[PDB]
DNA sequence: TTGCGGGTTGGTAATCACTTCGCTCTGATTGGCTCGG
DNA sequence: AACCGAGCCAATCAGAGCGAAGTGATTACCAACCCGC
């Protein structure tokens, strides 16, 4: 069973049509170019902020992980060196 | 074994507390089906102009 | 990821359902698709997800999705039930070949309480 | 007129009060997340050091049926 | 809301086993009906697990994306990677 | 007090979508007989 | 031998579709005000 990639295309973006016009004043210009930049800055703090998440969430996993495994090889050291003593002590008698 | 498939298991369990809700809902007595839905199609097929061996005709 | 299309299955039983998926695959990739002809109606399908309260507001896609999957769910399990059926000398599809066919994959694992053991 | 302008006015307030609303809400998500992780860090902590006490003592009981 | 609301149409469910099938067979008028609540369940069994998905990120509307997922989330690999091909020559 | 550039607001405009009700044309319902199975 | 059932059939009419209206969602614009320089 063989498929080629396949990508499903982002469903089109709903609002207004961005104004195709440049406005003929310099200082309208900045104006438009400083407040649409304004809507995507805002836009991009949210947008951003679920990466701040997942980066936790990503970072934490990796060093649980590490607990983990460590307390194991740390368990594991207290059950070897039990039963290694338990021989010592049954061969010392 | 009789373990089941884990992936389905939590949303199975699922759909047996809304499929019962529902059945109370639609005020439904009898689990099977009924001979019919629509009493103008089983009364069109009584007034059916049939053949002899029961097939229909016009 | 296509581990489903053989699952319980063995013999020549195996390559007639991969035979299928790929014919389903190839004719997806290939024909230009009729989005209003469909052999189960959308309006239905539709109904059937707004059965459940819980959901509110469904995409015309989804009923278009469901339309084509269960026309391929259909087809793969009656096929599946039709060799069963064979196997046993029978010309007539009973609704045991198809509970036959269900207990052979994991997949249809959800289908138990619309046709128990 | 009035009865669909002043409705998009209504509409939008919602759209900026559901987006503020989100902005404070997964902020504090994180303090949340990164407080109940460094309670988590410092079980681990209070385990490894418990654990390496233990191995520290059957290692001395191991090492007196040695140390002769 | 009706009651046969739940099903797809059973002549509908029954014409696509007929076609799945040589012309020389026949399908139980029992076997009709098993799959016809069969399909009906594979619908409302997939859209349950796109509906609580939907609603932890607090969407209203349920869109062909979600029913995607929440197939390869049931174990339908197979189905969620062919309807991929459906919806990417739907959308353009 | 000039001028320049960026941020913020509330209000409007625009596009997409989702529902509901109305009209039209469809095709799902329909059972009694046969021969099979 | 005894039984059980699916094909067969083509007209009714309950719904499938279609578009209209409605409302929500979303993105974009702008005039006005503030702040730093
Ligand atoms: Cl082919
Ligand atoms: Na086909
Ligand atoms: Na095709």
């Amino acid at each position: 069973v063989t498929s080629k990639e396949w990508i499903i295309p982002p469903r089109p973006k709903p609002g207004r049509k961005p104004a195709t016009d440049t406005p003929p004043t310099k200082r309208k210009a900045q104006n438009r170019a400083a407040q649409r930049a304004f809507r995507e800055r805002r836009a991009a703090r949210v947008s951003e902020l679920e990466d701040q998440i997942k980066k936790i969430e990503d970072d934490h996993e990796i060093h649980v992980a590490t607990f983990k495994e460590q307390i194991a090889n740390l368990s594991r050291e207290v059950e070897q060196c039990r039963t290694e003593m338990g021989w010592w002590r049954d061969r010392s008698h | 074994p009789l373990y089941v498939n884990a992936k389905q298991f939590h949303r199975i369990l699922k759909r047996r507390v809304a499929r019962q809700k529902l059945e109370e809902q639609l005020r439904l007595t009898s689990k099977g089906r009924k001979p019919y839905l629509h009493e103008s199609r089983h009364n069109h097929a009584m007034r059916r102009p049939r053949g002899p061996g029961g097939r229909f005709l016009t | 990821t296509w581990a489903n299309v053989n699952q319980g299955l063995q013999g020549t039983a195996r390559d007639i359902l991969t035979t299928y998926w790929q014919h389903v695959i190839n004719h997806l990739e290939s024909d230009n698709h009729d989005y209003k002809i469909h052999q189960l109606p959308l309006a239905r399908i539709k109904k059937v997800m707004k059965a459940d309260p819980e959901v509110k507001m469904i995409s015309a896609e989804a009923p278009i999705l469901f339309a084509k999957g269960c026309d391929v769910f259909i087809t793969e399990l009656t096929m599946r039930a039709w060799i069963h059926a064979e196997d046993n000398k029978r010309r007539t599809l009973q609704r045991s070949d198809i509970a036959a066919a269900l207990s052979k994959s994991d997949m249809f694992d959800f289908l138990i309480d619309i046709v128990p053991r | 007129p009035t009865k669909r302008k002043a409705q998009n006015r209504a509409a939008q307030r919602a759209f900026r009060e559901r987006r503020a609303a989100r902005v404070s809400e997964l902020e504090d998500q994180i303090k949340k997340i990164e407080d109940d992780h460094e309670i988590h860090v410092a079980t681990f902590k209070e385990q490894i050091a418990n654990l390496s006490r233990e191995v520290e003592q059957c290692r001395t009981e191991m090492g007196w049926w040695r140390d002769r | 809301m009706k009651e046969q609301d739940r099903w797809l149409p059973i002549a509908n469910v029954a014409r696509i086993m007929k076609l799945a099938l040589p012309e020389n067979a026949k399908i139980a008028k029992e076997a009709k009906e098993c799959m016809q609540e069969c399909v009906s369940e594979f619908i409302s069994f997939i859209t349950s697990e796109a509906s609580e998905k939907c609603q932890q990120e607090k969407r209203k509307t349920v869109n062909g994306e979600d029913i995607l997922f929440a197939m390869t989330s049931l174990g339908f690999e197979n189905y969620a990677e062919a309807l991929k091909i459906y919806l990417s020559k739907y959308r353009e």
